[PDB]
């Protein structure tokens, strides 16, 4: 059942349940999340276990079983005997250390409950930034990245509570995939800004003249270095993918890709070419001497088009010397046996 | 299709049941999920939101929290910290705080009238405890003639170096359905399940640990008490995930027996039914290939100059309509990955997963 309304209304649901007091709850679990990162150095500390690995074990006892780390990322961790025994030295961890494991865990969790209390920001928010050429489910999506970016970050110390601080990390988060997936062609976030400036002063300069500006007034009202063979090539680029397939002419089953014609492929009169081409050019090639035609052949036929370098021992006067009149010799036959003039190409 | 694939082999609601935990997340109870719901666990069948949220964290998730600052704080406190809530616990101040469920209770946040038995928080806000060991005479001019502070001397949810670190505000009394130990003990037979007197403590923390038929444990170090909450393993799942396990564990052969039975013998109705549903099986477990495949964990890629990107006039470039419903999935994927790093909230991960279902469409 159509989708948007599904997922609003389960997380709706849960804030319903469970939105996060404006102070205490937000303050609560902040605070729990940061003894929890105070928690899992201080646990690398004493284990000698980098902090990533005791905070994938306290994640996997926290979030979820071996299902979770199987699926997901592939099987590196052993399934069960592995994060095991992670967990039991974290239970060896006496009175003093086993406090961390402790804190680690719930502050974790309570993480999670910070997470889930404010998807209706996340939502509000991310329900402006709508007609940009993302889904809303993919825009509530990314910004719900954003809001767990936040979280990582937020300092309880410094009293502003987490509100103002997710609509900031929130928002990159969307500006960003507004910018990185809304095309077809990969443009930069610089390509992007000045193709809205570009856009926006045509905006302004299809304000008075009642000409669309010749790209002349778009130069000069961008600015400093703005001339014409930029923004014609700006708008180029602005210009969306059309679709190999659309309706054509008359409009009917006529579908815009059978118009379009093949390059690389040879036409029928190429490969007839290549082959007399071939022939008469192996032909020649074989009424020379190896060296210097095979140099130059394969230095140009084989490889990448260096006189020098072309050839092995031999310098380059015996070079210059076979080319030349080797060359030579074989284009002067080659005239009286005209096989290769015709220009096969 | 009209005969489900899937849900004719799978004896799923054919059309419903699919759909069902498919696109949103109404679980199917896959393997054993041995607490109840009334009845035995259900092997095959399925269950919403509410009612799994109610299976796992335990019965009954009530966080009444009181307004203003003396009355209900009161009432609730004097019958909230390990005195067992009945059911229907009429706790006393405003209107009336009603806690309609289960076993034991922790309240939350205190503010500044009399302050007795709370934990280590104000301990060091008045130094006489903390500093030295005063916390008796504190108790104020009757001495002459565990905590007990002064009469009402402190306010908030602060650190007193200064008064700098600190909160003013609400007091919940969110009673958690669970049963609390205070002093739990070691029998060996199985390994040491939960805690001993107050020395070790083999429970996992405070999040997920499987002790006997109950299976969460929380811990509080306040006093030992190991807040050991009761539901198990329910294997709950939903989405392709439940399906590929589903579609694996059946060996057709059996199916193809049972409904031999079935088709020959029992009235019409149900026996119809079976021989439609054989017809999917045989065919499967014919010369045809094997039946696990239904499910895609690997989405085959066209062709590249068969979904062209081509110059047309000027800078118009035109690609096949293909690949921006490839784009669609790659994001998604791609997206739903690295919020399962990051880590995951539940509903999340779902209205993903939801999105992605739906490009692979
Ligand atoms: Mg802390
Ligand atoms: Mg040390
Ligand atoms: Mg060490
Ligand atoms: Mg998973
Ligand atoms: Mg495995
Ligand atoms: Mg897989
Ligand atoms: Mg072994
Ligand atoms: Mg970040
Ligand atoms: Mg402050
Ligand atoms: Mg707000
Ligand atoms: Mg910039
Ligand atoms: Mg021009
Ligand atoms: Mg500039
Ligand atoms: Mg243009
Ligand atoms: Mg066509
Ligand atoms: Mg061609
Ligand atoms: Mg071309
Ligand atoms: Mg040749
Ligand atoms: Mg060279
Ligand atoms: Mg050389
Ligand atoms: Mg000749
Ligand atoms: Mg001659
Ligand atoms: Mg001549
Ligand atoms: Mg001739
Ligand atoms: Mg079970
Ligand atoms: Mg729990
Ligand atoms: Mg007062
Ligand atoms: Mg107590
Ligand atoms: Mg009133
Ligand atoms: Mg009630
Ligand atoms: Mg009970
Ligand atoms: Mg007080
Ligand atoms: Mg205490
Ligand atoms: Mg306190
Ligand atoms: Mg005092
Ligand atoms: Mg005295
Ligand atoms: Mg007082
Ligand atoms: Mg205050
Ligand atoms: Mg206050
Ligand atoms: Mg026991
Ligand atoms: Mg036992
Ligand atoms: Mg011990
Ligand atoms: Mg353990
Ligand atoms: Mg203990
Ligand atoms: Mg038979
Ligand atoms: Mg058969
Ligand atoms: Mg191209
Ligand atoms: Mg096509």
């Amino acid at each position: 059942k159509i989708s948007t309304s599904d997922p609003v209304r389960q997380y709706l649901h849960e804030i319903g349940q469970v939105p996060l007091l404006t102070l205490e709850e937000e303050v609560e679990l902040a605070r729990k999340v940061e003894e929890g990162m105070e928690a899992i150095k201080k646990l690398s500390e004493i284990t000698g276990l980098d902090p990533d690995l005791i905070r994938e074990v306290v994640r996997a006892k926290i979030l979820g079983s071996a299902r979770v780390r199987h699926i997901p990322g592939l099987k590196e961790t052993l399934d069960p005997k592995t994060v095991e025994e992670i967990d039991q030295k974290l239970k060896s961890l006496p009175k003093e250390h086993k406090r961390y494991l402790h804190i680690a865990r719930e502050g974790e969790a309570a993480r999670q409950h910070l997470i889930e209390a404010n998807l209706r920001l996340v939502v509000s928010i991310a329900k402006k930034y709508t007609g940009r050429g993302l889904s809303f489910l993919d825009l509530i999506q990314e910004g719900n990245q954003g809001l767990i970016r936040a979280v990582e970050k937020f300092e309880y110390k410094r009293r502003f509570k987490f509100s103002t601080y997710a609509t900031w990390w929130i928002r990159q988060a969307i500006n960003r995939a507004i910018a990185d997936q809304a095309r077809t062609i990969r443009i930069p976030v610089h390509m992007v800004e000045t193709i809205n400036k570009l856009s926006r002063t045509a905006r302004q300069l299809q304000q008075e003249l009642g000409r669309e500006p010749t790209y002349e007034e778009i130069a000069e009202a961008m600015g400093p270095g703005w001339d014409a063979k930029r923004v014609e090539e700006t708008l180029k680029i602005a210009q969306e993918p059309v679709s190999l397939e659309t309706p054509i002419g008359d409009e009917k089953d006529s579908f815009y890709g059978d118009f379009i014609p093949d390059e690389h492929l040879p036409s029928p009169v190429d490969a007839a070419t290549q082959s007399l081409l071939s022939e008469e050019l192996e032909k020649a090639l074989s009424k020379l001497s190896e060296r210097e035609a095979m140099v130059l052949k394969l230095r140009k036929g084989l490889i990448d088009g260096e006189e020098v370098g072309a050839f092995f021992g031999v310098t380059r006067e015996r070079i210059r010397q076979i080319e030349n009149k080797a060359l030579r010799k074989l284009k002067y036959h080659e005239s009286r046996t005209r096989k290769l003039r015709d220009f096969l190409d | 299709d009209v005969p489900s694939k899937i849900g004719t082999l799978l004896d799923l609601s054919a059309t419903e049941l699919e759909q069902v935990l498919y696109f949103s997340k109404y679980i199917v109870l896959d393997p054993k999920g041995a607490i109840l719901n009334g009845v035995p666990v259900e092997k095959r069948q399925l269950l919403t939101d509410e009612e799994y949220r109610e299976l796992r964290y335990g019965k009954q998730e009530t966080y009444p929290l009181p307004p203003g600052v003396d009355a209900l704080v009161k009432d609730g406190e004097e019958v909230v910290k390990g005195q067992e809530l009945a059911p229907g616990v009429v706790s006393r101040l405003d209107g009336v705080a009603l806690y309609r469920f289960p076993r034991r209770v922790r309240v939350e946040y205190v503010k500044k009238e009399r302050a007795g038995l709370r934990l280590p928080l104000a301990a060091w806000v008045e130094k006489e405890a903390y500093k030295p060991g005063e916390i008796l005479a504190e108790l104020p001019e009757p001495y002459l003639f565990g905590d007990k502070i002064v009469a009402a001397i402190d306010p908030e949810e602060e650190v007193i170096a200064e008064a700098e670190g600190v909160v003013h505000l609400h007091e919940p009394a969110s009673i958690l359905v669970v049963k609390a130990r205070v002093y739990p003990f070691e029998d060996d037979v199985e390994v040491s399940t939960g805690d001993r007197v107050a020395p070790g403590d083999v429970l996992a923390d405070g999040g997920k640990v499987k002790s006997d038929v109950y299976g969460r444990v929380e811990v509080d170090l306040v006093r030992n008490v190991v807040r050991v909450v009761e539901s198990y393993d329910i294997d709950a799942r939903m989405g392709a995930e439940a399906i590929q396990q589903l579609l694996k564990e059946l060996d057709l052969e059996a199916l193809e027996k049972e409904l031999l039975e079935e088709m020959k013998h029992p009235s019409r109705a149900r026996r119809a039914k079976a021989r439609k549903r054989l017809e999917v099986v045989r065919a499967f477990l014919d010369s045809g290939n094997r039946p696990e495949w239904m499910i895609l964990e690997a989405v085959p890629v066209l062709p590249p100059d068969l979904r062209p990107m081509v110059q047309v006039d000027g800078g118009r470039f035109a690609t096949s309509d293909l690949n921006d419903l490839y784009r669609r999935l790659i994001n998604r994927n791609n997206r739903l990955k690295k919020l399962l790093a990051q880590g995951a909230p539940e509903i999340i991960i779902r209205n993903e997963k939801r999105m992605l279902q739906e490009a692979v469409d």
